[PDB]
């Protein structure tokens, strides 16, 4: 898991 | 159990910053695709969406 991908939460 | 989205992006052949596609290779790059949005769930990389918009390129019957 970890921050493998960007997750800026568009919401 | 999450389908290990981490694996290898065919564009770089390296692992790092990759998204999981349901209609294509379990793992793919969002950077190489130049994606600035992070969609959740079955996401279609421009590659699958590009052919999806063209729909059946050939006419049926
Ligand atoms: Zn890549
Ligand atoms: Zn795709």
């Amino acid at each position: 898991s970890t921050g493998r991908v960007k997750k800026p939460h568009r919401y | 159990q999450d389908g290990r989205n981490d694996f290898y992006c065919w564009v770089c052949h390296r692992e790092g910053q990759v998204l999981c596609c349901e209609l294509c290779p379990r793992v793919y790059h969002a950077k190489c695709l130049r994606l600035t949005s992070e969609p959740e769930g079955d996401w279609f990389c421009p590659e699958c969406e590009k052919i999806t918009v063209a729909e059946c390129i050939e006419t049926q019957s």
